């Protein structure tokens, strides 16, 4: 337990940085098919402010 | 939750429009019951959540004491008659 | 004595378990690609496992201990894509 | 009154006694003794009673 | 011949009894029994004089109880 | 497909197989007399279902909480260091609880069946 | 022995001085008083008492008779446990500050002072984990008022009993 | 308490035999009235309506709560005096009233269900709770298997009460499913408003509400009650009625439902009026039982209903214990007995009552009219009571209901008095055996509280304001 | 692979609906336990399909091990009269039948919504035409499945429960005893 | 009770949504209890996904009504097997 523990903060640090980075792709894969119409990309579908990684993608 | 949902109220039509034995009444019951704790599974999963799974155990034990004492009843029920009629309640 | 007809067949039932028992150790380690098997893994270890074939490009349980990853490993993550649950 | 309070229950006591001899198609004065008994029960039951409604109204009051 | 003697006349007698013409019911009894018992005056001894209590392991990450300290060090 | 979904499979279709091997190199030739149930050589009346004994009712229906009981220590075996000292006063309750219905059918003798035919005791007395 | 939770402060359950919300079964029966022995034996006496007196009103079997001795030993269990019971609740409602809690609330500054003196946590060191000791205090905190019900009793070392 | 007698009762039932049964139960009796009289105290707990959450939060206990416990524990005392007690010492009534040998524990069980739906703070408590009681309830009515009627209703109680049991759990999961949650104590004034919770809801208060029998669902369980031998229908047809009641009166999750006006405004039709071609004594008190029932369904649409539900409920199972005891009583006086399970079955056999016993038709009327509710019998002050409050919150229409109904039911009740002090050709001159003094002084204490319990209602009131505000 | 294996869940559904339908059509009640047991390996099948199959290995272990098993010993030893299904007895329910089914079906989709609108209600119902997003992270240090925390919440959290399922477990033995044997 | 236990004895997935919830209405009166409207709506959200899914069919809608090519960094869909290849 306590060398998992010593791994943790590692791993999800390289998991924190995924899921920014897809995070943010896919926003902007978003806009780009929103161009050209009257709806905001950028607002989040929560009333905090907090991030909020997507759940729920289209089927690819 | 759409198994579920059918299983339910297809045994509930079951019971009810039951014009042919006793024993689908109760096959009715416990299948109406599992239909229950399906639907209730499946939000377990989707919240993430032991409260629906602490809940399925305890319906499935409930059942299972249910059938029991409802075989019982039937037992004691025939005990007088000898038989059971397509009517026999 | 020791009646030898009456342990034939129990000695072909141990032989064939033995042999049995032999030929799967063996397919397991060939599978494996040299080690013995993995057992009882947890979540933790799923993911790990997953991690080393992002890593070692897909080459199963083959480990490597160099410091820094490849630039290939910045760009095969995987999020998985599960269908609604109906 | 407190006093008056245990009068009322102990006749409350004395009522029971009474109709559960007629019930029985037996003469008021059968058992005189369940006369005192009955009435000393309900009399205990009054006695609670009056004590908790003080109670309730020293508390009603203290909080003033 | 041998009957139950009744176990509020005698307990020691009846004790025995069950023992010689009971005895799956009496020995299933005293084995179930001496766990809890055996629990509630040996548990204490053994923590006094063979050893105490493990210490608890970890469960999750062990989050200090601190405010974040400035530090240095393998910067951008 | 690992080893355990092929193996579930496969297991049918052997079975299967060898019913087939049976069906076409086995003759099959029914009649009248080879189609009666064997009874010792004889035959009998149908029957009205014969009356049974009430603890072969009572030995299958108890057998549920019986069982429900030994399957709810699942969860226990499962947790018992994470729950450790209260889990097992806990736990400990439990089985006493059960243990009192245990203890109910053993005195009532409810799977006990009686020989109803007893030898008699009585005692032979002449009036003189 | 540090709390996980926040609880309330020297909460006001009755007219008195909190003394221990969650009170330990040995301090609760510990703190007894003489009156609450009385009862227990009021009990014990009651149960068989009233066996043979609702006999004599009313024989079950048309002529009196005392009841035999197994139904005496029942009821003098019984009686016990219904008396133990009862002095339970009313040393509990003392610790609460529900009755009249003068005595109590001296000699658990007493108990507690001396602990203190001595280095011990003042409700004692447990086996359990703090997460097992709070899940723990909210199974037992309150039981008491389920005493018609079930009897539940505090025998966990926590920190949750309301104080300072 | 509860939960040790029901341990020590199957060991010392299961040593004891048959003989023993009425002895066992006189015990238990006893034992139940010292638990009452030696922790009544327990009351100062909850002194200014302090709320308590026990076991986790699984379980509450306040005044309300407190109070209904130890309704529960008083009914219990009485019905059991029933079985302990001989009525008479000759050998029909050995025959027919004799206690079952598990009878009592099926009891101690079915209570302990009441009393834990009562305290239920989570909807898995809730569950549990009422599949204990109701299958305590299927064994208590399917215990007398020598009878062909109660083996039968046992197996229609069965498959009713497990399809009400379904809807009960098919509720409550759509409520977790939509909430995550399964307290309703997640429930706040802003997610009522968010969220559209009255199917929801509404199915559980009907799931629940079916189960004591109220309209359209009501001729299962009244065949069940008349079905029954008269020992065990006293009990059965009272005690799930208090528990869930009790329930879903402190819950409050009814209010000013349109669809439970609508089925208490049936229920109060359909009592009142199918009580009144009833012959049979049992069917014309499980009518009673239907309309008192809606009575009581009214106060499901309001807040603050405790005090005049509380008042109901106590006056009712009064009156209720009053009436089943007094139709037992008759049963000494009358020319010719049914069955060993329902000595008595037609009004008509108390023909002639007064020339028999005068006292016991006293005490009939004034039971009967504490049903129809006349003053100042506990009868009239439940019925203003609930009055006050309908009026209060403007269902005005529901009120005129109430009335027309009252009026109605009264005929059906006044047809037991009526033939009961009509002229009968040969009357009782002596005998030898005189009723046992305890069933006797339980009954004249029920008949006195019921006339005389007025006296006290506002020392009541008092009291309720400082243990209830 | 990938049709048959993206619609096992259908196939479940349909399957399902099938069993059910054979349960109630049965002639002989003997085969209709037989095929409620087909509908339990049916649940078995979906909650695998869903990550319980420890559910899976308990529903088989408890619901066919055990009650499958008290329905056919009863089955067994008593004498069942029945009726088979046929026009003369049951094409006069058809109307109730179709209105009912409707009815509540409809009604059993609608209950999860929270839309005010009816429609918009029962519309959601079928509104899952999306893929969720499973993710890793690395926060559960120990091997905890959902059998240990059933334990862990069944034996601290929630002891109060399982003791009153002791209770009624213990009316599971005291009652059938109590009405299936005559004493003296 | 077991609010707020996930599968694995952890938070279940929308515990954090649940807790600030929670102690708004803490924080709050029952006059004042209507400011706690958008942390409920957010709970409710996570719960079941409903604005994300009306914004998931707003964009697919679009999409599937467009002949013009898109040009950004794409998801790829890999076997299984192929997780690190290459
Ligand atoms: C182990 C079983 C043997 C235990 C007792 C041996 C008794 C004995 O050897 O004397 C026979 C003797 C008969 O007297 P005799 O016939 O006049 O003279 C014996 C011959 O001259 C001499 O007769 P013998 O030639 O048979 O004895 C020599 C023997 C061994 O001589 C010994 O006694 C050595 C000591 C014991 C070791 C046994 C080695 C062989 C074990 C058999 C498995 C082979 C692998 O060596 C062998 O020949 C072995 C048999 C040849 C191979 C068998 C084929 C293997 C097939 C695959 C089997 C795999 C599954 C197993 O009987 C006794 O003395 C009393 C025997 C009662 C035994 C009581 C139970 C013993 C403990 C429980 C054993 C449970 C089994
Ligand atoms: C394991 C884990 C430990 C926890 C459980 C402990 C169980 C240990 C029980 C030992 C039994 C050993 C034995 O040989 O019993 C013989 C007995 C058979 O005797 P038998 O003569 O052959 O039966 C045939 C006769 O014809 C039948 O003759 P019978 O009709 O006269 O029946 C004989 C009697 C035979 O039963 C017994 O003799 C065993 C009873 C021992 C337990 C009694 C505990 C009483 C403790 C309170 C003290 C009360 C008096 C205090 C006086 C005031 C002090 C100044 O049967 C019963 O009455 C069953 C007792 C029912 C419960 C009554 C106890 C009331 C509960 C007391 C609660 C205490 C609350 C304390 C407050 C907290 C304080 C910190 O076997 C059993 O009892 C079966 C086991 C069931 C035990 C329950
Ligand atoms: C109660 C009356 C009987 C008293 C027996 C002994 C009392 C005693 O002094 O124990 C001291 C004993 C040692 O004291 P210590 O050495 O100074 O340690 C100080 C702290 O306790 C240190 O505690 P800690 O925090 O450091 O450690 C955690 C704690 C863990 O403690 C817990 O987890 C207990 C929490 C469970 C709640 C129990 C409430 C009772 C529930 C009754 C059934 C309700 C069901 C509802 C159904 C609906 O302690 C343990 O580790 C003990 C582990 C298990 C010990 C062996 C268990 C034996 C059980 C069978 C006893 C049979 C006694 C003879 C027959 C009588 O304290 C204990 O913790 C032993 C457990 C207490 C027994 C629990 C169950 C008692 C029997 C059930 C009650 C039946 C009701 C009868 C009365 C009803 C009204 C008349
Ligand atoms: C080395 C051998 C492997 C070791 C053991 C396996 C068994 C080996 C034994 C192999 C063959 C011997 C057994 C063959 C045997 O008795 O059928 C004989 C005929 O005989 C042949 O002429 C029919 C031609 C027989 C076909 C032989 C096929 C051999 C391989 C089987 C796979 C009797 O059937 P039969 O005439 O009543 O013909 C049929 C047949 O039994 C049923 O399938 C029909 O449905 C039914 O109508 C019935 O009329
Ligand atoms: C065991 C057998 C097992 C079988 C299971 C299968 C069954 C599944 C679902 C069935 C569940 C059980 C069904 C029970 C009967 C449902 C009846 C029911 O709940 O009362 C209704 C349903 O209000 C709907 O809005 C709901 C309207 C109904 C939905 C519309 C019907 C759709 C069918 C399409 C054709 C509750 O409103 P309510 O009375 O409070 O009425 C009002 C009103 O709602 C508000 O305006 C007021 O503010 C409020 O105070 C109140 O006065
Ligand atoms: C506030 C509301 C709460 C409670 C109010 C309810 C009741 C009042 C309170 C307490 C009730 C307790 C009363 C005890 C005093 C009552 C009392 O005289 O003894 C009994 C009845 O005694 C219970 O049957 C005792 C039964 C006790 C249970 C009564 C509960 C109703 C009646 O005497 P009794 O002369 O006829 O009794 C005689 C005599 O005892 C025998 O020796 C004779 O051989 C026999 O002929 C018999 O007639
Ligand atoms: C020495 C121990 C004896 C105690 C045994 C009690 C057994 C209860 C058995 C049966 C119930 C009968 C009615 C209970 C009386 C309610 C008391 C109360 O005032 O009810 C209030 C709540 O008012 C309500 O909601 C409305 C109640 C509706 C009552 C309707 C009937 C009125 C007629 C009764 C006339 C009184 C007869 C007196 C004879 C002299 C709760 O009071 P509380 O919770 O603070 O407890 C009291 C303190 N106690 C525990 C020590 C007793
Ligand atoms: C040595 C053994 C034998 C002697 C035992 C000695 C015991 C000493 C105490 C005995 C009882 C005295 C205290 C209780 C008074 C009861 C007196 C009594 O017997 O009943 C009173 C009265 C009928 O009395 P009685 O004149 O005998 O008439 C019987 C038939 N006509 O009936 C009534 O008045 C009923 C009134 C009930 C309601 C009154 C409520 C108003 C307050
Ligand atoms: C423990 C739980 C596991 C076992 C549970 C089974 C309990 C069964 C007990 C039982 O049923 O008692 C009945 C039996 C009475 O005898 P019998 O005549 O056969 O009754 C049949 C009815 N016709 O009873 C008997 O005769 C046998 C039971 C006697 C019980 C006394 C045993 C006392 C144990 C003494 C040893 C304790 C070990 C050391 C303890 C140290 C601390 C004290």
């Amino acid at each position: 337990l306590w060398a998992r523990i010593y791994l943790m903060p590692l791993l999800q640090a390289e998991e924190d940085r995924q899921t920014v980075r897809r995070s943010i792709a896919q926003l902007e894969r978003e806009k780009e098919i929103m161009k050209g119409t009257g709806f905001d990309v950028d607002k989040s579908v929560y009333n905090d402010g907090k991030f909020h990684a997507p759940a729920l993608m289209i089927p690819p | 939750m759409f198994i579920g949902t059918i299983i339910l109220v297809l045994s509930f039509l079951g019971f009810v429009f039951n014009r042919r034995n006793i024993i689908l009444a109760f096959i009715c019951l416990e299948t109406m019951l599992l239909g229950i704790n399906l639907i209730l599974l499946r939000n377990s999963v989707l919240f993430d959540d032991i409260s629906g799974s602490l809940f399925a155990i305890v319906i499935i034990i409930l059942a299972g004491v249910e059938s029991a004492i409802g075989l019982s009843l039937l037992v004691s029920y025939y005990r007088l008659r000898g038989v059971i009629n397509s009517y026999g309640i | 004595a020791i009646p030898f007809e009456a342990l034939l067949p129990y000695g072909i039932i141990f032989g064939l378990l033995t042999a049995g028992g032999g030929a799967m150790q063996v397919l397991h380690v060939y599978r494996n690609g040299g080690v013995r098997d993995r057992f009882a893994i947890d979540q933790w270890d799923s993911q790990m496992m997953e991690r080393d074939l992002r890593l070692n490009g897909g080459q199963g349980r083959k480990q490597v201990d160099q410091a820094t990853a490849p630039e290939a490993f910045k760009h095969n993550h995987v999020w998985k894509s599960e269908r609604p649950l109906i | 009154a407190l006093f008056t309070s245990l009068v009322g229950a102990s006749g409350l006591g004395f009522a029971t006694k009474f109709l559960s001899n007629k019930i029985r198609l037996k003469p008021a004065g059968y058992y005189p003794l369940g006369y005192v008994f009955s009435g000393v029960a309900w009399a205990g039951l009054g006695l609670v009673l009056h004590n908790v409604h003080q109670h309730s109204l020293e508390v009603l009051e203290k909080k003033k | 011949i041998n009957a139950n003697p009744g176990f509020w006349n005698g307990p020691f007698r009846y004790l025995r009894w069950s023992a010689h013409n009971r005895p799956h019911l009496f020995f299933a009894f005293a084995i179930g029994i001496a766990g809890p018992v055996a629990a509630l005056t040996l548990t204490p001894l053994r923590r006094k004089y063979l050893y105490p209590d493990h210490s608890p392991l970890p469960q999750s990450y062990p989050l200090p109880q601190r405010a974040r300290e400035q530090l240095t060090g393998f910067d951008d | 497909m690992n080893t355990f979904i092929i193996f579930i499979i496969l297991i049918p279709i052997v079975g299967f197989a060898l019913l087939a091997v049976n069906i076409l190199l086995a003759v099959y030739k029914p009649y009248n007399e080879k189609l009666g149930a064997f009874e010792c050589g004889l035959t009998s009346f149908n029957q009205t279902r014969l009356a049974f004994n009430a603890a072969f009712i009572l030995v299958a229906i108890l057998f549920l909480p019986f069982d429900l009981e030994i399957s709810t220590l699942l969860p226990y075996v499962m947790s018992i260091y994470l729950v450790s000292n209260y889990g097992f006063t806990i736990v400990l309750l439990f089985l006493l609880i059960l243990i009192i219905g245990f203890v109910y059918e053993i005195n009532t003798n409810a799977l006990k069946i009686n020989k109803h035919n007893k030898p008699n005791t009585d005692s032979l007395i002449y009036k003189l | 022995s540090t709390p996980l939770v926040k609880t309330s402060v020297n909460y006001s359950y009755g007219d008195y001085p909190l003394i221990d919300a969650d009170p330990h079964f040995k301090r609760v029966v510990g703190y007894m008083r003489p009156s609450d022995y009385g009862v227990i034996g009021l009990a014990t006496a009651a149960l068989p008492a009233g066996i043979c007196f609702a006999e004599w009103l009313d024989p079950v079997k048309g002529k009196f008779a005392r009841p035999s001795v197994k139904f005496l030993r029942v009821a003098t269990m019984l009686g016990f446990a219904v008396g133990f019971g009862a002095a339970y609740a009313r040393s509990s409602l003392r610790f609460f500050g529900v009755t009249e809690n003068a005595r109590e609330y001296k000699k658990d500054e007493a108990q507690m002072a001396a602990r203190k003196a001595a280095g011990l946590e003042p409700y004692g060191t447990s086996s359990l984990t703090p997460e097992l000791q709070e899940i723990a205090a909210k199974n037992s905190a309150h039981s008491i008022a389920g005493l018609f019900i079930f009897p539940w009793f505090n025998f966990v070392n926590h920190p949750y009993h309301g104080r300072e | 308490m509860l939960i040790l007698a029901i341990i020590s009762l199957i060991t010392f039932v299961s040593m004891s035999k048959l003989s023993d049964n009425r002895a066992i139960i006189r015990l238990i009796n006893i034992y139940l009235i010292l638990v009452l009289v030696l922790d009544s105290f327990l009351y100062l707990l909850f002194l200014n309506n302090q709320t308590y959450t026990v076991m986790g939060e699984l379980l509450i206990f306040n005044s309300f709560t407190f109070y209904i416990d130890m309704l529960i524990y008083f009914i219990m005392i009485v019905i059991s005096s029933l079985y302990g007690y001989n009525l008479y010492n000759n050998n029909l009534y050995k025959t027919l009233f004799e206690p079952k040998k598990e009878l009592i524990i099926l009891f101690l069980i079915n209570i302990l269900g009441a009393l834990l739906i009562v305290h239920s703070n989570d909807f898995i408590t809730l569950f549990v709770a009422i599949e204990l009681q109701s299958y305590s309830i299927y064994l208590i009515t399917a215990i007398y298997n020598s009878s062909y009627k109660a083996s039968k209703a046992s197996m229609l109680y069965f498959f009713m009460g497990g399809i009400l049991s379904i809807l009960i759990a098919y509720s409550i999961n759509t409520y977790y499913s939509v909430l995550n949650s399964y307290t309703l104590h997640s429930l706040d004034s802003l997610i009522i408003n968010t969220l559209d919770l009255n199917l929801i809801l509404i199915a559980l208060s009907l799931g629940l509400l079916f189960k004591i029998g109220i309209a359209p669902l009501h001729k299962w369980l009244i065949s069940i009650y008349e079905n029954t031998p008269i020992l065990i229908t006293i009990y059965i047809s009272l005690i799930p009625k208090i528990s869930i009641l009790s329930y879903l009166v402190l819950s409050n999750i009814s209010i000013n439902s349109l669809v439970i006006s609508i089925l208490a405004i049936l229920t109060l039709l359909v009592g009142s009026v199918g009580g009144l071609l009833q012959i049979k004594i049992k069917r014309l008190l499980a009518f009673s039982g239907l309309t008192n029932a809606g009575y009581m369904m009214l106060l499901l649409l309001l807040n603050n209903n405790e005090f005049s539900y509380l008042y109901y409920i106590t006056q009712y199972s009064i009156s209720h214990l009053a009436i089943f005891m007094i139709i037992i009583f008759s049963i000494y006086y009358i020319n010719y007995i049914n069955n060993q399970y329902n000595p008595i079955i037609y009004v008509n056999q108390l023909k002639g009552l007064i020339h028999d016993n005068a006292y016991l038709v006293l005490s009939m009327a004034i039971v009967v009219f504490s049903f129809i509710g006349i003053p100042p019998l506990l009868g009239f002050f439940g019925k203003l009571n609930i009055l006050m409050s309908i009026l209060n919150n403007g269902y005005y229409f529901i009120s005129i209901v109430l009335i027309v109904a009252s009026l109605i039911s009264a005929l059906y009740y006044l047809y037991l008095l009526n033939v009961s002090i009509q002229d009968k050709n040969n009357i009782l001159i002596n005998s030898n055996e005189t009723v046992s003094s305890v069933l006797s002084y339980i009954l004249s204490s029920l008949i006195i509280l019921i006339t005389f319990g007025f006296i006290y209602n506002s020392l009541i009131i008092d009291i309720f304001n400082v243990y209830f505000n | 692979m990938m049709y048959l294996t993206y619609y096992f869940i259908e196939i479940t559904i349909f399957l399902a609906i099938l069993c059910t339908i054979f349960i109630i059509s049965a002639k002989n009640p003997m085969v209709s336990i037989l095929y409620m047991i087909a509908l339990f390996v049916i649940a078995a099948m979906y909650l695998y399909l869903i990550g319980l199959g420890i559910f899976s290995l308990l529903y088989i272990m408890i619901y066919i091990g055990a009650i499958a098993v008290l329905f056919l010993f009863i089955i067994t030893l008593l004498d069942i009269n029945s009726t088979e299904l046929s026009v003369k007895s049951n094409i006069r329910d058809l109307p109730l039948v179709l209105i009912s089914l409707i009815v509540l079906t409809i009604s059993g989709l609608m209950i999860y919504s929270n839309d005010s609108i009816l429609i918009n209600k029962l519309l959601e119902a079928f509104g899952n035409d999306y893929n969720t997003i499973i993710t890793q992270d690395w926060f559960n240090i120990e091997n905890t499945t959902l059998l240990t925390t059933i334990g862990n919440v069944l034996l601290t959290n929630n002891a109060f429960i399982l003791l009153v399922l002791a209770i009624v477990l213990l009316l599971g033995i005291i009652g059938p005893i109590s009405i299936t044997m005559k004493h003296k | 009770t077991a609010a707020g236990i996930s599968l694995t004895g952890g938070r279940n997935r929308c515990f954090s949504e649940w807790q600030s919830f929670m102690h708004c209405t803490a924080k709050t009166d029952a006059k004042s209890r209507a400011q706690c409207l958008p942390n409920f709506e957010d709970y409710m959200e996570c719960l079941h996904h409903t604005k994300e899914k009306a914004r998931l069919r707003e964009i697919e809608s679009v999409l599937k009504q467009k002949k013009e090519g898109l040009e950004a960094p794409p998801v790829k869909v890999i076997p299984v097997k192929a997780i690190g290849l290459v």
